[PDB]
């Protein structure tokens, strides 16, 4: 999930936008 | 601001800024 | 902190604090 | 939506929790 991709690893715009509506 | 470790309110803040009027969903973990 | 007008990042912050590990969805608007 | 209930009117815990997962 987003915590694994952005908190415990380095986040990216690409990944953040996966969680936009 | 997005290319770093972002946790908790820091991550929520990034979603808010990036997603804008689209909104977003956040779930911890 | 919840019983007031809450807009933008202020509203997102309240959702984050209240919802905890449940997570939440935010849409503007 | 949540903006109408919490931003342009006074928010409540009751309403916020409607948007928790
Ligand atoms: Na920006
Ligand atoms: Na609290």
């Amino acid at each position: 999930g987003i915590v694994e991709q952005c908190c415990t690893s380095i986040c990216s715009l690409y990944q953040l936008e996966n969680y936009c509506n | 601001f997005v290319n770093q470790h972002l946790c908790g309110s820091h991550l929520v803040e990034a979603l808010y800024l990036v997603c804008g009027e689209r909104g977003f969903f956040y779930t911890x973990k």
